[PDB]
């Protein structure tokens, strides 16, 4: 038996992370070629955090004024082709990094671009800059480098044969999914959960939870997936998790429908789990069903899975789980 | 037999945009899927025919991705052309549909004129029916020299439109290869 | 099912000729619709029936243009000599026809060795048509050609087996196309 898998969703919600752990899980010289990948995160993250500084509304201010050279530095090198990375540069930024001004800016880095893997990078730039350093494996799940074209990826779960596609999120892309619609034997739906106070690259004003919401919608009644069932992964659950509980952004202050919204009977808790958090979830589930309930009936379904995808832990639960969804189903 | 006519109102209505999107890898197996598209766009534009509006309206062929149609070959007096349109606007109408679901920015190129022609089929191997003419000629440079979202129809035709209604928009004047200097108009949606 | 069935299906080892008459726009203008459609006429007649002893399937007529593909439907290990042997008899028609007529008709060979997926589209008025990147190169060796001669590309020569004798074509210089995708151009003596 054969199937045929293909992952979509907006830019940046989890999709080609996800086609790291079936590498990780059921597939395993080129684990060298991604430091170069790694080291550009770190620099992308740095930068993009200092030039935010003075742009912002209010403006925030260095709490050490020495910093203002180093982030003169950041600056002068920031287009530069190809950057040797000397010994400098990690200093510098490791010493921005720890200014609180620079971390007053990312916490509010929910009004700018900036990349998932900036914290994580940023926190073990000493661990980078060594020439001796290799990449974990957890290094290469927060690795970010933008998906342009469509990839195929063949693996097998106990002698079960399993195509997985996987294509760019980001608008300009969308127009060669049409190319993987036919014979596909259920599509998954990858959504950044934790993105309810963001915005989208494309144009910096459209709510990217919202850009979700639409092309879920798009995506549930295409024409030409009229019978195709969506597993649906509620993706980067711990992020969600860290904002409900910070309470600095509100979920009500963007989608003002939360107000009026009460966590479902049914609702099954993680042990540990707060009850803002389980509301929370739950709420953003509950969005992307009132869609899937309105039509295609009996002709195909939708099923969220709770999801993170950079833990390779929960994905190997949570694709067990697809593995019986599709057996189940005779797809 | 070649029958000739003095009043027919050919059409043809192109994709540019395909050429580009059409590719070749293993993941589209070897530019199928692409062909599959196609043939959903080409599909759509055929049902329209079905239309009780449109039953005056004849598909000749299809040139790559390009729709070549026909009104008058049954043959207010000159309705037949401005019927052409409504069918132009109609393409316009499925063609959009097919961006909505494909997730694409595809967009319709239109060339209409109108005159005598000649029917028939030509050969020694199948019954192809087709029409020939300098009309037919014109029609596809009305086409070939025109500007996405818009329908390029010539002078003599133009003022036929305005009579039904129409207003027109003087392109210029473009050399034509072969035709030389002809001044062209652009139908106002 | 989801997607309108697709009459559709992959050929490897195909070759695809192309011709086209130079100057037809110009030539359209010059006589009545009546006599350009017999003169056309009696050209593709004579090219039908060639088609058949050359082993060569025609595809369509578009106007002027004229193409057909030899190795369809059945395989054919003999295919490219096939149209390079239907180019060889359609200028000699072309020949005569100017010859008994008195009309200036010039045509340009465009030869291309490669796959091709083929079938039709839509719904209504069904042509049997040839789709890929290949045949997109044989149409622009075809303009890209010189009149009266064979233009072919390397991956035909390499079918051919060194039966004929050829020259540099250098159709890098006559065609954007063939420049830009580096194409090796050749011309039979
Ligand atoms: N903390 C956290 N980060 C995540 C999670 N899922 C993905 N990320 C990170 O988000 C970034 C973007 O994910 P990625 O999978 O590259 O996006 P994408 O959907 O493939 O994007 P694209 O190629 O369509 S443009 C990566 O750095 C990845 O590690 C998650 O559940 N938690
Ligand atoms: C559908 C895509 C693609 C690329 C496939 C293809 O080979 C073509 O259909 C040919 C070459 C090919 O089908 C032979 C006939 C003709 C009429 C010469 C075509 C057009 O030039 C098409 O382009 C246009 C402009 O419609 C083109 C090039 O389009
Ligand atoms: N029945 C038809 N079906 C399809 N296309 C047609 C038909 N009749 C004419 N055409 C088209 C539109 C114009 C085109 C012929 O002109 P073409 O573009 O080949 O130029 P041309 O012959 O003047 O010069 P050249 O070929 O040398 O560039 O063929
Ligand atoms: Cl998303
Ligand atoms: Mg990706
Ligand atoms: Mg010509
Ligand atoms: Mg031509």
């Amino acid at each position: 038996a054969t199937h045929r898998l293909l992952l979509l969703g907006a830019g940046e919600s989890g999709k080609s992370t996800i086609v790291k752990q079936m590498r990780i899980l059921h597939v395993n010289g080129e684990k060298a070629t991604k430091v170069q990948d790694i080291k550009n995160n770190l620099k992308e993250a740095i930068e993009t955090i200092v030039a935010a500084m003075s742009n912002l509304v209010p403006p925030v201010e260095l709490a050490n004024p020495e910093n203002q050279f180093r982030v003169d530095y950041i600056l002068s090198v920031m287009n530069v082709p190809d950057f040797d990375f000397p010994p400098e540069f990690y200093e510098h930024a490791k010493a921005l990094w720890e200014d609180e001004g620079v971390r007053a800016c990312y916490e509010r880095s929910n009004e700018y671009q900036l990349i998932d893997c900036a914290q994580y990078f940023l926190d073990k730039i000493d661990v980078i800059k060594q020439d001796d350093y290799v990449p974990s494996d957890q290094d290469l799940l927060r690795c970010r480098v933008l998906t342009s074209g469509i990839f195929e990826t063949k693996f097998q779960v106990d002698k079960v044969n399993f195509h997985m596609f996987d294509v760019g999120g980001q608008r300009d892309e969308r127009r060669k999914w049409i190319q993987c619609f036919n014979d596909v034997t259920a599509i998954i739906f990858v959504v950044a959960s934790s993105s309810y106070n963001m915005v989208i690259r494309e144009d910096n004003q459209t709510n990217r939870l919202q850009e979700a919401l639409n092309l879920f919608k798009s995506i549930w009644n295409n024409r030409w997936l009229r019978t195709i069932s969506v597993i649906l992964f509620l993706n980067k659950q711990d992020l969600l998790a860290e904002k409900v509980l910070a309470g600095k952004s509100k979920i009500e202050d963007y989608f003002p429908e939360f107000a009026r919204y009460t966590t479902p009977e049914d609702a099954t808790p993680e042990p540990g789990e707060d009850p803002r958090v389980t509301r929370a979830k739950y709420f953003i589930r509950d969005e992307f069903l009132r869609i899937s309930t309105a039509s295609g009936d009996g002709r195909h379904y939708c099923y969220p899975h709770f999801t993170c995808a950079v833990d390779t832990e929960n994905i190997r639960r949570v694709f067990n789980d697809c593995r019986d969804i599709i057996q189940r189903m005779h797809l | 037999y070649h029958q000739s006519y003095d009043c027919v109102c050919v059409m043809f209505a192109s994709i540019p945009d395909f050429k580009e999107f059409y590719t070749e890898s293993d993941v589209n197996k070897e530019g199928l899927e692409c062909l599959r598209l196609l043939n959903e766009i080409i599909a759509d534009f055929d049902d329209l025919l079905s239309k009780p509006k449109f039953s005056g309206v004849e598909k000749i062929k299809t040139i790559g991705s390009t729709y070549m149609a026909a009104t008058g070959l049954s043959a207010r007096q000159y309705m037949h052309i401005g019927t052409m349109v409504e069918f132009a606007y109609a393409l316009v109408g499925k063609l959009d549909a097919i961006n909505k679901h494909s997730f694409n920015d595809f967009k319709l190129r239109v060339g209409i004129n109108h005159g005598p022609v000649i029917a028939g089929v030509i050969g020694a191997q199948k019954p192809q029916y087709d029409i020939w003419g300098n009309t037919v000629n014109v029609a596809s440079r009305m086409d070939s020299t025109g500007v996405l979202d818009k329908i390029q129809v010539t002078e003599e035709t133009s003022l036929i439109l305005q009579t039904l209604g129409y207003t027109c928009t003087c392109r210029g004047i473009i050399n034509v290869k072969g035709k030389g200097d002809l001044k062209t108009y652009f139908v106002n949606t | 099912m989801m997607f309108h069935k697709i009459y559709i299906q992959k050929h490897d080892n195909v070759s695809i000729l192309f011709a086209d008459i130079e100057g037809f726009t110009s030539l359209a203008s010059q006589c009545t619709a009546q006599e350009l459609v017999m003169t056309l006429n009696e050209l593709f007649a004579r090219f039908d029936k060639l088609a058949a002893e050359n082993h060569c399937l025609r595809i369509k007529i578009l106007g002027d243009c004229y193409y057909c593909v030899s190795g369809l439907p059945e395989a054919r290990a003999d295919h490219a000599h096939c149209c390079v042997e239907m180019g060889m008899d359609m200028i000699e028609a072309i020949s005569l026809v100017r010859e008994m007529t008195g009309v200036n008709v010039n045509m340009r060979v465009g030869i291309h060795s490669g796959r091709v997926h083929c079938g039709v589209l839509g719904l209504r008025k069904w042509q049997f048509d040839v789709w890929s990147n290949d045949v997109t190169l044989a149409n622009h060796m075809e303009a890209g050609g010189k009149a009266g001669r064979i233009h072919i590309t390397k991956a035909t020569l390499s079918y051919l087996n060194g039966d004929y004798e050829v020259e540099p074509g250098c159709g890098g210089e006559r065609n954007a196309y063939l420049k830009e995708h580096s194409i090796e151009t050749f011309l039979i003596l």
